[PDB]
């Protein structure tokens, strides 16, 4: 994937 | 031909907008204007996705914008910037930092080390010691590897070491780098033409 | 002052990018380049959200972009463009069309009528007769109100009436309008400067 | 709300 500047989604913390 | 020349003009303008947005993103980062940064980030991202081709220079510009966005979200541990959900925002920034075609001078090394240290520290300040160790394992190299390992093992979240290699310290060094990017492209077309219009009115 | 002049330059450049993106969006719509349209739409949206102030001219430009996006999604009945989830894409386009500060000439009226008709027709072609009647109630006026009511009542989805006032007919009239917007802003700064650069190389 | 160009979400059809 992708040239994302913003997050791709939420991460499991 | 007609359509082709229009397509070329659009590619040229897209390149101008990318540079201008990078400049604006850097300034918002420097000034701490969080909302402007977020909005400029969304604009830059849209323009990037709209590009159908890239030059080496533009790739560097993209990396710079990605780097700053990860840094700005350094303490947002629930933000996923990579396909692999295990990667934290600062670890993502670290990877981008190591990819950018730039000279590995003193400032480069200082930033690299501070990011590695804070990537672990932000997890510890959240009380996430298991995740801190996991970040350590993925990252680790530097002369502080052993000390970081010990700090993590002892769960010494506020160890004096972090007081020196702090988040603020990391941010100030990166802002120094931003000042460099800023001066380097303050002369890109779009910004230069707009400044000229503003002055042409004074 | 310094920061202020930079902020003004950024406002000026944002205005240039909005116009350029509108132009690009119109062309993609005219050419039927769906993916380019989607990407240009996202870019235009980001730039719009980044504006901190607007002039009457820019508001019109925004409406034009919103109008085309709703039209492009005319048959996507599951797309929600308004806070009120009951409003279909074409109904949303109809509302924008009625808000734009423009002359209500023959073309304006033709487009208005075709959108009203197709807003009902797209629902019927999906077999959603209940929703078609609901769209009718919300919209209804024109000389075809009674005929539309009857067509809906009889569930005459492929009535000859629709053959004439078809989706393609609606699209061609709107494309005619787009050609007008296109010629009106083909001279906006950004596009003009880029074209100049392309020619300055030939 | 908002000067949205893209949909706000999915609609109940």
């Amino acid at each position: 994937s992708h040239f994302n500047l913003a997050p791709l989604g939420r991460r499991r913390v | 031909e007609d359509a082709g020349l229009v397509a070329e003009a659009e590619a040229v303008a897209a390149g101008w907008m990318l540079d201008f947005l990078c400049l604006s993103l850097c300034r918002a980062f420097r000034d701490g204007r969080s909302e402007d940064f977020r909005r400029t980030r969304n604009s830059a991202e849209a323009i990037i996705h709209g590009l159908s081709s890239l030059t080496a220079c533009q790739l560097r510009t993209i990396y710079i914008c990605q780097f700053l966005t990860r840094i700005a979200a350094g303490k947002t541990l629930d933000a996923q910037f990579e396909n692999d959900e295990r990667i934290t925002p600062l670890e993502s920034a670290l990877m981008i930092w190591g990819s950018i075609e730039k000279e590995h001078d003193k400032l480069h090394e200082e930033i690299q080390n501070l990011i590695k240290i804070q990537a672990i520290a932000v997890c510890m300040e959240n009380g996430n010691f298991k995740e801190a160790e996991e970040v350590f394992e993925r990252i680790f190299h530097m002369p502080f590897k052993s000390k970081l390992l010990m700090i993590i093992s002892q769960k010494d979240t506020f160890h004096s070491f972090f007081q020196h290699f702090s988040y603020n310290h990391m941010m100030e060094k990166i802002k120094s780098y931003v000042n460099y990017v800023l001066s380097e492209k303050s002369s890109t077309f779009l910004m230069k033409a707009a400044a000229k219009v503003v002055e042409s009115k004074r």
